[PDB]
């Protein structure tokens, strides 16, 4: 139950990169224990305080979690010159332990207590073992180098561990008649420091996989305590060597870093998210040696000195003004939310910029670069104002990115080399117009757009309509990404092509007055063309592919047609459909340059007519003859033949839309049929006799049918 | 109550991708936590056994129909509601009609097995 309070729920798809390294406490070094010792007390009590500091500094040199693949060397305070080798299956840990010191014999770990006692000669050989200073001049508080369990490790937390020499003396306790290890008496001449520091270094050599190095964060805000702690540790030497998997360094906040990233690795991060959120950062990837200045009152202190090689994924601070300069190679810049400047050198450069920028961010485009992709993980397209003849990302509300080139004379360059992604997935592209360059849409991922705007209807026609609503210039060919089908549109010819390569795909099409609709059919594909909602709709074109094995089926039941007329020409049948008030027209074509003679169109549930049957009856000349006419009779809704005899238990399902069922009893025999019907559930209105005459009532007990009618 | 045993039940579902012969006899299947599984006792004219939707059409014939209560329906249609938490035993699946994307499955009564993942390897759940 106590542990439950330290757990955190997972965050799904973080739109930006955050800091995940531990933050150092205040007073981690030997200054605090020095002040605790500064009070005038017994010497052996002072030494006991120092020894307790060493015991805690060595108690937790490493916490290993191979299940999650994490190693924590933040509790390392006394193990200096640490070297970690992740190349071996059990990682190799080497280093230097802190050790005691005698004014004359030095440190001698190989001896027992009696041997050192004889060497210095402070007690008699008859004195008990309890009278001697246990561990004098022969101890190492790390004791044995800890053994890391074999496992697969990808995150390494690095502490700031120094190796210490504990200069100690021998104190006589006459009243306790014992001999003890004590701190040297500084009043006696000038005695050696009670704790002297020797090494201020660390080293990690990464294996073959991707490794994340998170040094302890010491400059995590601008408070005087954190600032002074970081200024103390400003010369700590970090030596990082990455593998071919990739090395991601998240700098703690202070020290000397020497990063040697593998050039083969695809992505070598250098993240500064650990610094204070509002930190003025000025970094350059074309400089090997760089110092990260910190402005203290009246002075500058190089709180960092980074020497880097093989880095291509600079990550700026959280919300500070960052001046990032890139490299002549490919780069990826995770900018901060405080604005700044992101000069990007040659090669291919990608940029990830957040929303709500506290200051306009300026993107300078180098003349040597080739392509620039801008990702907006938190910005939707509706927040950008479509400015013509300008590539700058001008926001409707908020500070706007100011994309500029290095040279305006070659401003014409970069056309079609500037893709601005968006949280909804829609991708702008810098296409050169006749008298300038513009941002126009070419790619549009329907899945992410549906995710961000779920409530509104998601149909490609509605999508395009909405883009035309906002007044966004569009590319000569625009493609829709995702969905069961592929959609393309050409504004230059203003034509919509939709390909339903999915087999037996149930598809719904509504025409619009703003585009011509093109459909590519597949075997088994069914098009559910509903009642039109607008008039003056541009012509429709559907192409089938008949394989003579599994015929396509076309259903127009819910279209609610009134009059459908046909014509044929040039291996293509042009149909027109007139509803009660709307109208539409379509052309059926084929891929094999021949209209399939097996494809069936289901005009009514029991009226499925083969394309061949209509195909013969329609003349080769360009003349229209009706093929479906409601003006002959109401839309028959059921066609029951009379070969079935006796009890046949006819069930006719209810229907929400029509609210009127028409059952056609058809006789194929030459004998006048006389059926003794019976209503058990439902009501009848009578039998049709004429097209414009109301339903003639007739008794359901007697149903006489003429032959061949 | 009688026809709850003599009359077998029928179900139709759609699956995006089907693996040839991956189903074996004796496999345990389980319905998701739906309110009531709406099933149709007749498919000859109800138009549920007919091909509809994209992909493979998979058909179930429940020999054990008992345990389903009918709902408020217009007199003339047979529709029943099945309570979730039911064991299902898939048997007799053949793909001689592989190009027509038709799967035939035989079912019978089952007990309280409490196991059986219904999501196909491609991720499509059955009994929908």
């Amino acid at each position: 139950s106590i542990s439950l309070g330290l757990t955190a729920a997972s965050v799904a798809f973080p739109p930006l990169i955050i800091a995940t390294g531990p933050i150092a406490a205040i007073g981690m070094g030997a200054s605090s224990i020095a002040r605790n010792v500064a009070r005038k007390e017994e010497r052996h009590t002072q030494w006991l305080e120092y020894k307790k500091f060493l015991t805690d500094g060595s108690k937790h040199i490493v916490v290993a979690s191979p299940e999650r693949g994490l190693l924590d060397f933040s509790g390392n305070k006394v193990f200096g010159k640490m070297v970690l080798d992740l190349r071996q299956s059990p990682p190799l840990l080497h280093g230097e332990s802190s050790f005691n010191a005698d004014r004359k014999i030095g440190h001698r770990p190989d001896l027992g207590d009696w041997q050192i006692r004889e060497k210095v000669g402070y007690a008699n050989s008859i004195s008990p073992y309890s009278s001697l200073a246990h561990g004098y001049a022969n101890s190492k508080w790390p004791r044995t180098i800890p053994k890391i369990p074999s496992g697969e490790y990808d995150t390494i937390i690095l502490g700031y561990g120094h190796q210490y020499q504990a200069n100690t003396e021998i104190e006589y306790l006459s009243n306790w008649i014992v001999w003890r290890e004590a701190v040297p008496d500084s009043t006696s001449r000038h005695k050696r420091p009670p704790l002297e520091v020797l090494n201020s270094q660390c080293t990690v050599i990464a294996g073959e996989r991707k490794t994340t190095v998170l040094p302890l964060r010491v400059l995590s805000d601008l408070t005087p305590e954190c600032t002074e702690q970081a200024i103390s540790l400003k010369d700590y030497k970090f030596i990082l060597r990455g593998g071919s998997g990739g090395l991601a360094v998240q700098v703690g906040g202070a020290g000397y870093y020497d990063i040697d990233a593998n050039l083969v690795a695809k992505e070598n991060t250098l993240s500064f998210r650990g610094l204070p959120e509002e930190f003025p950062l000025t970094f350059d990837l074309s400089k090997q040696t760089q110092s990260v200045m910190l402005k203290t009152p009246d002075d500058e202190v190089p709180v960092m000195t980074i020497t880097q090689k093989g880095i291509n994924t600079l990550v700026g601070t959280a919300a500070g003004k960052d001046r990032l300069i890139g490299n002549d190679k490919d780069n990826t810049f995770h900018t901060s939310s405080g604005g700044g400047t992101v000069i990007s050198g040659g090669g291919n450069n990608r940029y990830i910029i957040p929303r709500d920028l506290k200051t306009p961010l300026t993107l300078t485009l180098s003349s040597n670069s080739v392509s620039h992709e801008i990702f907006l993980p938190e910005t939707t397209l509706a927040e950008l104002k479509p400015v013509a003849f300008e590539l700058s990302l001008i926001y409707w509300a908020g500070n706007n990115i100011n994309v500029q080139p290095e040279d305006e004379a070659k401003l014409n360059h970069f056309a079609g080399n500037f893709r601005v992604h968006t949280r909804d997935g829609m991708t702008l592209e810098a296409v050169s117009r006749e008298n300038g360059i513009q941002l126009a849409i070419s790619l549009c991922d329907v899945q992410r757009w549906q995710a961000v705007y779920p409530e509104e209807n998601n149909r490609p026609d509605a999508i395009l309509d909405r883009l035309h609503d906002m007044g966004w210039s569009l590319t000569p060919e625009v493609r829709f990404q995702g969905g069961e089908t592929q959609v393309s549109y050409d504004p230059l010819t203003r034509q919509l092509v939709y390909q339903l390569q999915a087999r037996y795909s149930e598809f719904q099409l509504a025409g619009s007055r703003h585009h011509t609709t093109a459909v590519t059919g597949t075997p088994g594909s069914r098009y559910i063309i509903m009642k039109p909602v607008t008039t003056q709709i541009l012509p429709t074109q559907i192409i089938l592919a008949g394989d003579n094995d599994h015929p396509e089926t076309i259903d127009l039941l819910e279209a609610s047609p009134v009059l459908v007329e046909g014509k044929k020409d040039k291996n293509s049948v042009i149909l027109t459909i007139a509803t009660i008030q709307y109208s539409l027209q379509l052309t059926i074509s084929g891929i094999e340059e021949s209209l399939p003679e097996t494809t069936r169109v289901a005009i009514q549930p029991q009226d499925t007519r083969l394309l061949g049957d209509v195909l013969r009856i329609l003349p080769d000349n360009g003349n229209w003859v009706g093929i479906f006419r409601s003006g002959h009779t109401p839309t028959v809704n059921r066609l029951e033949n009379l070969m079935a005899l006796n009890q046949v238990m006819t069930f006719l399902p209810r229907v929400s839309g029509s609210a009127e069922q028409v059952l056609c009893l058809e006789n194929l025999g030459g004998v006048r049929k006389k059926v003794e019907g019976e209503l058990l559930s439902g009501k009848l209105k009578g039998a049709w006799k004429a097209e414009g005459e109301p339903t003639v009532p007739v008794n359901i007990s007697d149903l006489s049918i003429p032959p061949y009618s | 109550p009688e026809l709850l045993r003599h009359t077998p039940g029928y179900i139709r579902s759609t699956v995006s991708k089907w693996s040839r012969g991956w189903l074996k006899t004796g496999t345990i299947l389980q319905t998701p936590e739906d309110r009531n599984t709406d099933v149709y006792l007749t498919t000859i004219q109800n138009n549920v056994f007919s091909r509809q939707g994209g992909g493979y059409q998979v058909y179930y014939r429940i020999d054990g129909m008992a345990g389903a209560d009918i709902a408020d329906n217009a007199p003339g249609e047979t529709r029943c509601t099945l309570r979730p938490g039911t064991c299902f035993e898939v048997t007799s699946v053949d793909e001689r009609h592989y190009e027509w994307n038709i799967i035939y499955v035989t079912l019978k009564t089952c007990g309280w097995s409490r196991n059986g993942q219904s999501k196909t390897p491609n991720g499509d759940n059955l009994f929908n």
